[PDB]
RNA sequence: UGGCGCCCGAACAGGGACUUGA
């Protein structure tokens, strides 16, 4: 039988309007669809169904055929309570202390488990259609969607089952799903890690389970601290950047003064005015160094709390992002290096697959891009199975500082 | 025989028991008969004792309103929100439009809700098919529709179909009897259904007078815009002249809207005749001038590549062809939208595109090749200096007079032999007056009494004063992260005469190096800048 | 009486940058 699924009380199902798409989208979108008709995975549906998710259609890594793209984010939040509270998946602390973590496709055996009648409307999308011509397809799953996080909760208890001679084969390597993808970590030299990777995957095939940004390797994995410039010769423009840079930092690092340095800039002197640090400043900026290379210290992940990722364009192809719960109380600072569009997605998926490995939790995206050119292009060069929850900001001037 | 679709109340809700309107004398005699006559044709039914529900009636036609039971009814998802692009539609060598009589009237409704839809008149007669007005009658229609006409449209993948409201668009590459026949075809399978077309002498002819445009075998336009030649003009003028030469606007290039729709900021009278001003005058006799001549537009020819090509017209206007063939463009827009209190050409620019090919993609399925009037270095320059992540897509650099360009640009780092001037600027809240001056490392000092001024305008103001008192070079230090960001967004034009000050300014300025420092850090002359125009407000 | 496109106005919420007082 299948698994009873209901709304968080009180709280409607999604009503999103579907975006605009091209017509080689919607083609692909439409032949994909007929064929998941024929096979019984989705049914037509009529007017009466209000809710609404948008689909889209993208190619994953290394493969040329289409895909289906459900943004079930609206879903997702409203079974919040289901898919987390009572089948929830734990996250193995130790998949960020491996080695090689290679990232599986295993949405396909979703397709197998019959979705609960009474949910099957919330599921509902629509494949538009060009110059509104013709009114939009309108479709509905018949089983465990891919995009949805309770998809992996149902199917979880089929995993387990499925899984257990492997892992039992082999109790070193670490599997943990997070909504369609199966991320296997392992110690092993990789060629080993692959040899076991390939292992796995005629074991999903033994148990019907099909798998055709994948290979990851956390434990060369590092922070982007901040660093102040290091000059031999003081401009008053260099000295009151960097003061301004101390204590912007000094809400994130406590210990960090600027009494000695603020003391150079005493009079209205030229910005080209050269000063040289005296003993107490530069001591003092040298405590400024040695305190900001290490990590803040009393920074905790907190799993009630959502995770916040923010995102600033360095220039020159080159992204730093910072990961927080909290303002200044960042859980991880990094640097992402190379199409400004194309880039920015690279690095959200990038930084959602980092947080997934390591608090299993994709965070909210602060990003620093036009709304309507984000919604328009994204799909261009997307290539994960999963859309993380985003949100457009203005960067501030000097925020964009953190290098 | 059209399968009905499912239809229920909202959760925990009954129909609504609503009195007949105030109307039982001279329209009654009128709804009696339409009621008798829509009962003999089967799509009224009477049912008195077990109906205790009933809905407002007012009529000659019996338009019946369903306000309260359209939030009384599960909602539907409508699907056709806009309306289909004449310039999207493809170029069909023979064209029919079918027009399908008694739309709604032809689609059952549900059994089960039947009652719902009590029809009392001072009698008790209840819909069996799809009410007119009713908030679930479009969707449903819609799909009926779709329903029927997919065994047609499988079985002829040639003939293309467009459904609107009540209105079959049916095209066909096929010579005209071969057409003639296949319509003919559509029109006996939509009479299997119930659904009655008009026959061969009963069928409109082209022009289409259709949704504000004048569809043509091979072009397509708008109605002739006739606007009024009058002298005063009220906002209800001045409205109606905007959404005419607005809904012109998609074929008729060249057409600005921004000193009219100004002349529409803070009024709130509907007939307050307006002052229009000389601009707005000269705005209006140049769209005079566009609709003189007649303007047709193209249908889409998918074997083509889109091209749409944007021209700067200044004042932060810009208007774009649409076309596949020079001189034959499929359709024209404009945007003249600000996005925010300050911006320059280059992100108008990018705004316009992204516009354009949201819009492209909505008509045509497909991003155009665009055609800019800006160089290629200028956009590789701005792109890689903005903080933003703004991309365009592949396009084409065309050399129009009106060059997309930046008109100043700040130093990256501070200029040696320049002078350096400290600004702030503090306003009092409760008098609304503030100060604005500048400290140079050169001894000299300037405060200006300002009025009726925030915070953010005195920073501004004391820019300002500091790019005036200073030579061609200049270094400027703010503590104002909002002047800071506005000036280092490289604003070409605002919406504030004090911004637009300083951006000319600074396009006369030769060198501009403009540096931030945190306030009340003590930071060598930010304090003396503070100090000195503080005194009346702190 | 409802939808769509445009414009104005208001209240909400949030995402930020500042002033003053306590
Ligand atoms: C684009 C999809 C709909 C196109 C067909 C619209 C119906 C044809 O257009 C019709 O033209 C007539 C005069 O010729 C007018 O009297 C009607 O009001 C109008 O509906
Ligand atoms: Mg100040």
């Amino acid at each position: 039988e299948t698994v009873p699924v209901k709304l968080k009380p009180g709280m409607d199902g999604p009503k999103v309007k579907q975006w605009p798409l091209t017509e080689e989208k919607i083609k692909a979108l439409v032949e994909i669809c007929t064929e998941m008709e024929k096979e019984g995975k989705i049914s037509k549906i009529g007017p009466e169904n209000p809710y609404n998710t948008p689909v889209f259609a993208i190619k994953k890594k290394d493969s040329t055929k289409w895909r289906k793209l459900v943004d079930f984010r609206e879903l997702n939040k409203r079974t919040q309570d289901f898919w987390e509270v009572q089948l929830g998946i734990p996250h193995p602390a130790g998949l960020k202390k491996k080695k090689s973590v290679t990232v599986l496709d295993v949405g396909d055996a979703y397709f197998s488990v019959p979705l609960d009648e009474d949910f099957r409307k919330y599921t509902a999308f629509t494949i538009p259609s060009i110059n509104n011509e013709t009114p939009g397809i309108r479709y509905q799953y018949n089983v465990l969607p891919q995009g949805w996080k309770g998809s992996p909760a149902i199917f979880q208890s089929s995993m387990t089952k499925i899984l257990e001679p492997f892992k039992k084969q082999n109790p070193d390597i670490v599997i943990y799903q997070y909504m369609d993808d199966l991320y296997v970590g392992s110690d092993l030299e990789i060629g080993q890690h692959r040899t076991k990777i390939e292992e796995l995957r005629q074991h999903l095939l033994r148990w019907g389970l099909t798998t055709p940004g994948y290979e990851l390797h956390p434990d060369k994995w590092t922070v982007q601290p901040i660093v102040l410039p290091e000059k031999d010769s003081w401009t008053v423009n260099d000295i009151q950047k960097l003061v301004g840079k101390l204590n912007w930092a000094s809400q994130i690092y406590p210990g960090i003064k600027v009494r000695q340095l603020s003391k150079l800039l005493r009079g209205t002197k030229a910005l080209t005015e050269v000063i040289p640090l005296t003993e107490e400043a530069e001591l003092e900026l040298a405590e400024n160094r040695e305190i900001l290379k290490e990590p803040v210290h009393g920074v905790y992940y907190d799993p009630s709390k959502d995770l916040i990722a923010e995102i600033q364009k360095q220039g020159q192809g080159q992204w730093t992002y910072q990961i927080y719960q909290e303002p200044f109380k960042n859980l991880k600072t990094g640097k992402y290096a190379r199409n400004d569009v194309k880039q920015l997605t690279e690095a959200v998926q990038k930084i959602t697959t980092e947080s997934i490995v390591i608090w299993g939790k994709t965070p909210k995206f602060k990003l620093p891009i036009q709304k309507e050119t984000w919604e328009t292009w994204w799909t261009e060069y997307w290539q994960a199975t999963w859309i993380p929850e985003w949100e457009f900001v203005n960067t501030p001037p000097l925020v964009k500082l953190w290098y | 025989p059209i399968e009905t679709v499912p239809v229920k109340l909202k959760p925990g809700m009954d129909g609504p028991k609503v009195k007949q309107w105030p109307l039982t004398e001279e329209k009654i005699k009128a709804l009696v008969e339409i009621c008798t006559e829509m009962e003999k044709e089967g799509k009224i039914s009477k049912i008195g004792p077990e109906n205790p529900y009933n809905t407002p009636v007012f009529a000659w036609r019996k338009l019946v309103d369903f306000r309260e039971l359209n939030k009384r009814t599960q909602d539907f998802w409508e699907v056709q929100l806009g309306i289909p692009h004449p310039a999207g539609l493809k170029k069909k060598k023979s064209v029919t439009v079918l027009d399908v009589g008694d739309a709604y009237f032809s689609v059952p409704l549900d059994e089960d809700f039947r009652k719902y839809t009590a029809f009392t008149i001072p009698i008790r007669y209840q819909y069996n098919v799809l009410p007119q007005g009713w908030k679930g009658s479009p969707a449903i229609f819609q799909s009926s529709m779709t329903k029927i006409l997919e065994p047609f449209k499988k079985q002829n993948p040639d003939i293309v179909i467009y459904q609107y409201m009540d209105d079959l668009y049916v095209g066909s590459d096929l010579e005209i009897g071969q057409h003639r026949t296949k319509i003919e075809e559509l029109r006996q399978h939509l009479l299997r259904w119930g659904l009655t077309t008009p026959d061969k002498k009963h069928q409109k002819e082209p022009p289409f007078l259709w949704m504000g445009y004048e569809l043509h075998p091979d072009k397509w336009t708008v109605q002739p815009i006739v606007l009024p030649e009058k002298d005063s003009w009220t906002v209800n003028d001045i409205c109606k002249l905007v959404g005419k030469l607005n809904w012109a606007s998609q074929i008729y290039p060249g057409i600005k809207v921004r000193q009219l729709s100004k002349l529409l900021r803070g009024t709130k009278a509907l007939t307050e005749v307006i002052p229009l001003t000389e601009e707005a005058e000269l705005e209006l006799a140049e769209n005079r001038e566009i609709l003189k001549e007649p303007v047709h537009g193209v249908y889409y020819d998918p074997s083509k590549d889109l091209i749409a090509e944007i021209q700067k017209q200044g004042q932060g206007q810009w208007t774009y062809q649409i076309y596949q063939e020079p001189f034959k463009n499929l359709k024209t827009g404009k945007y003249a939208r600000m996005r925010g209190a300050h911006t320059n050409d280059v992100k108008q620019l990018t705004e316009a595109v992204q516009k354009i090919t949201t819009e492209s993609i909505v008509i045509w399925g497909k991003t155009p090749k665009f055609k800019l009037p800006i160089q290629k270095e200028t956009w590789e320059t701005w792109w890689t200096e903005y903080w933003q992540a703004t991309w365009i897509p592949e396009w084409e650099f065309v050399n129009t007079p009106p060059l997309v360009k930046l008109w100043y640009q700040l130093e990256k780092e501070p200029i040696v032999g320049a002078e350096t001037f400290y600004v702030d600027g503090a306003a009092n809240r409760e008098t609304k007056l503030g100060k604005a001056g500048y400290v140079t490392n050169k001894g000299r000092q300037k405060v200006v009494p300002l009025t009726n001024t925030t915070n953010q305008k005195t920073q501004l103001q004391a820019i300002y004063l500091a790019l005036q008192d200073s030579g061609l070079e200049v270094n400027i230090v703010t503590d104002s992260q909002y002047a800071l960001g506005i000036i280092q967004a490289q604003p070409d034009k605002s919406e504030s005469e004090l911004v637009n000050q300083i951006i000319e300014q600074l396009i006369k300025k030769e060198k501009v190096y403009l540096a931030w420092v945190p306030a009340h850090k003590g930071i060598g002359g930010n304090e003396q800048v503070d100090k000195l125009v503080s005194a009346g407000i702190r």
